[PDB]
């Protein structure tokens, strides 16, 4: 009653925190430019001025100057081998951060479906795997994001700390989901033994 | 009891040694101004033109910038909170042991004393570390005096007393189980 | 030259250790206060 | 979490690898210490085998130069570029009165170079010094609350001479020469 | 002493563990030496003491071994004036 309740809250929190992180472009605070700069030097004099930036996974934007509130798409394939092409493809596609969102959503359905098919018990286990698997996918996404950015000061933003915080909540839910699967079978075996 | 007596003696030795170390001036032997037998609060003079002249140490000397982490180390050093806090906790431990004799029914005053002596030892470690760290941020030879070792010795005495208080707490709680077994 | 380590260069690990011991004693005592109070009711 | 999951989820087994004992086992392995319980299952042993390999690589790299990082006194500076002077107000700065490093501020149209001049004019007491060594010395006695502005060659000379209490930050702002 | 204190003082456990005043010294000594066997702390309070001690040991032992390499590899030092 109080353990199932925490699982639902944790699942909703972790899913909400991760989708916000994917959808909000405040992952990193560094220096950069927003305009395409490749404007065939129409103005020329208006050369790229390095300004404080708040980049994300899909779009960058400017935090100060005359270009404030102007955004841009992040070019992950600029103008070689098998170690700097697949890594950029993973970073550009952001498969793992998106995959973590999907797994958290799938785990939530199993928890939601665990109040209709109460007799079935493997549904609760399936949710535990999704929440644990989602946490492992969030680790890869963070590692890839940091590794790609190494390709001079910076400071990670709140959006970056929302995905990291999602990993902890997701892992906690996984433990709570497995513990429900363990408790269920223990009760089911205890009753069966008593009848025997 | 014999175990109780050694606890009483140990408590008074640890308190006396720690109290003396705080009030004495022979913590360190270093070259400077006033050979100088520098203390915890005031440094004095040794072999030289002056042999008794003492001066209150300037724990915040102006020579620069005061890093915020360096400003808080010199604040803890200057105020010697931990060496003083070691004396207070040892004093509280003594009172708790004495109070146990008057009552002899509570059983939770012998544990309280054990916590103070163990806590007193942990404070003395910090005071030793803070004192050494502050000196190492200054300048080519030095040697610690008996006052420094009196504080180090007091830590050993305090921890030994802390063990005895816990053992007495354990023993007194074992007798109750035996009496409550029948 | 090859300098030897000084307590200043390692005092940071000494403050965490003492902090851990204090925290551990606090945790043990809190569980003691909870059981002691509960036993009085029962 | 994975070690706890694999070692306990299966109902057909009912090890001591609960959630809290799994945390202890992982912590002990990383700390390069010993365990009291060890997994007896294929799935569990895979988790403990890759965590020992991960620990070995991570603790070997960390311990490589642990003492070097603990015994390094890195040279840190308050400011690096001329832009820093404009953005703050605590420290001060000036130029050699009746000099060529002063006229360069007055006759410059750049934002950074115009702003610094403003700060100078209304700086009581005056920051300009009639003679070179009247500034460079005032810097030494100012307890770090002054930054002189002089040519590169002179600043390199007054940087190697004792008491070496002065130094250069950043790179030059203009390129010129004597004649 | 702290490890012994947090592992035996509570009367609502009685000997719940082997961590007496004599086995706590042995456990701490083994941990510092990077050896160890026999027993490991099983209570929450005991684990905290062991965890910080393991952390403390890791830095100190690693620093000693890393610094000892420099002492064994002292390069020939020369006076300032060399010509
Ligand atoms: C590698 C970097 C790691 C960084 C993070 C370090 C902290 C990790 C926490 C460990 C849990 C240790 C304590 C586990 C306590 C289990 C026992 C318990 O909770 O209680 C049972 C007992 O019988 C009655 O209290
Ligand atoms: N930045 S640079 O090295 O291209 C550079 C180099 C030089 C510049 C200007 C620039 Cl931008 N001007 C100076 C000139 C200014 C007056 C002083 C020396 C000559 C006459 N010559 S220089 O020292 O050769
Ligand atoms: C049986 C399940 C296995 C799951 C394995 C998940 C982790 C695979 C590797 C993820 C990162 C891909 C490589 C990126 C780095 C690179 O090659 O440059
Ligand atoms: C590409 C990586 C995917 C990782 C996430 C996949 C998680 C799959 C979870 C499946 C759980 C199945 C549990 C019930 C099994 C059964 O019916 O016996
Ligand atoms: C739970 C009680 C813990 C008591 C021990 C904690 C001691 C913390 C450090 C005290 C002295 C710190 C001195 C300044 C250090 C610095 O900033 O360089
Ligand atoms: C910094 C040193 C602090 C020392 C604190 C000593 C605390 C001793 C506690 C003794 C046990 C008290 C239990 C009372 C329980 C109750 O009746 O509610
Ligand atoms: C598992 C237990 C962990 C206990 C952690 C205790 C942390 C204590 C830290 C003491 C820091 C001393 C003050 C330093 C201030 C500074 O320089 O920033
Ligand atoms: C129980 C095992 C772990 C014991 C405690 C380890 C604590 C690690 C160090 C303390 C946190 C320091 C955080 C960085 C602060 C800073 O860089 O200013
Ligand atoms: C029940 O709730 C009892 C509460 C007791 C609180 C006091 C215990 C403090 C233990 C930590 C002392 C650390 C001292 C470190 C050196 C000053
Ligand atoms: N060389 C410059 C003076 C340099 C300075 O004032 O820093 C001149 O002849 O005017
Ligand atoms: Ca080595």
């Amino acid at each position: 009653g109080v353990q199932m309740l925490l699982t639902i809250v944790g699942a909703f929190a972790a899913f909400s925190l991760m989708t916000i992180a994917v959808g909000t472009d405040y992952w990193l605070y560094s220096r950069g430019v927003c305009k395409t700069k490749s404007v065939s030097e129409n103005e020329t004099s208006k050369k790229n001025e390095e300004v404080m930036t708040h980049s994300g996974l899909w779009r960058t934007c400017c935090l100060e100057g005359n270009f404030k509130g102007l955004c841009k798409q992040i070019d992950h394939f600029p103008e070689a081998d098998t170690a700097e092409y697949f890594l950029r493809a993973v970073r550009a596609s952001s498969i793992f951060p998106i995959l973590s969102v999907i797994l958290l959503f799938m785990g939530g359905l199993c928890i939601a479906a665990s109040e209709f098919y109460k007799t079935r018990h493997n549904i609760i286990l399936s949710a535990g795997i999704f929440f644990v698997s989602a946490g492992l996918s969030n680790i890869i996404g963070i590692i890839v994001y940091i590794s790609a950015n190494a390709g001079n000061s910076y400071s990670y933003g709140w959006s970056f700390y929302f995905g990291a915080l999602s990993f902890i909540i997701a892992e906690m839910v996984g433990v709570l989901a497995v513990h429900m699967f363990i408790d269920r079978h223990k009760q089911l075996r205890a009753t069966a033994r008593a009848t025997d | 009891g014999v175990q109780m007596l050694l606890t009483i003696v140990g408590a008074f030795a640890a308190f006396s040694l720690m109290t003396i170390a705080v009030g004495t001036d022979y913590w360190l032997y270093s070259r400077g101004v006033c050979m100088t037998h520098s203390g915890l609060w005031r440094t004095c003079c040794l072999e030289g033109n002056f042999k008794g002249l003492c001066k209150q140490i300037d724990h915040f000397p102006e020579d620069y910038e005061a890093d915020t982490a360096e400003y808080f180390l010199r604040a803890v050093r200057a105020s010697s909170i931990f060496p003083i806090l070691s004396v207070i906790l040892l004093f509280m431990g003594g009172l708790c042991i004495a109070a146990s004799e008057f009552y002899k029914t509570r059983h939770n005053i012998i544990l309280s004393a054990g916590i103070f002596f163990v806590s007193a030892g942990l404070s003395n470690i910090i005071g030793i570390i803070v004192y050494i760290s502050a000196n190492a941020g200054d300048p080519n030879s030095y040697s610690y005096g008996w006052s420094f070792y009196f504080g180090a010795l007091s830590f050993i005495i305090a921890e030994m007393v802390g063990v005895l208080a816990v053992h007495m707490f354990i023993d007194r709680h074992k007798q109750l189980r035996a009496t409550a077994r029948a | 030259k090859t300098s030897a380590l000084s307590l200043s260069n390692v005092a940071g690990v000494f403050y965490i250790l003492v902090g851990g011991l204090g925290l551990a004693m606090l945790v043990a005592l809190i569980e003691f206060c909870y059981k002691s109070r509960a036993e009085a009711k029962r | 979490v994975v070690l706890f999951l694999v070692s306990r989820f299966s109902p057909y087994e009912w090890n001591e690898f609960g959630i809290f004992n799994s945390l202890w086992f992982s912590l002990g392995a990383f700390m390069q210490q010993g365990c009291d319980i060890s997994p007896r299952s294929l799935s569990g042993r895979i988790v403990g085998g890759v965590w020992w390999f991960f620990t070995l690589i991570i603790i070997s790299s960390y311990t490589a130069n642990l003492a070097a990082f603990l015994t390094v006194e890195r040279m840190v500076s308050p400011i690096e570029s001329a832009e820093d002077l404009a953005k703050q107000t605590e420290i001060a700065y000036g130029t050699l009165d009746s000099g060529s490093t002063k006229e360069f501020f007055r006759r410059s149209k750049i934002a950074v170079y115009e702003k610094m001049w403003t700060y100078m004019r209304s700086a009581e007491p005056s920051v300009f010094t009639r003679t070179t060594a009247e500034g460079v010395a005032r810097v030494r006695k100012s307890k770090g609350k002054f930054a002189f502005l002089l040519e590169s060659t002179m600043n390199e000379y007054i940087e190697q001479r004792k008491p070496c209490d002065t130094m250069k930050v950043g790179g030059n702002l203009d390129s010129k020469g004597y004649g | 002493v702290v490890l012994f204190l947090v592992s035996r003082f509570s009367p609502y456990e009685w000997p719940p563990n082997e961590f007496g005043i004599f086995n706590s010294l042995w456990f701490s000594l083994g941990a510092f030496m990077q050896q160890g066997c026999d027993i490991s702390p099983r209570s929450l309070s005991g684990r905290i003491v062991g965890g910080v001690w393991w952390f403390f040991t890791l830095i100190i032992i690693s620093s000693y071994t890393a610094n000892l390499a420099a002492f064994l590899t002292v390069e020939r030092m020369v006076s300032p004036i060399e010509s």
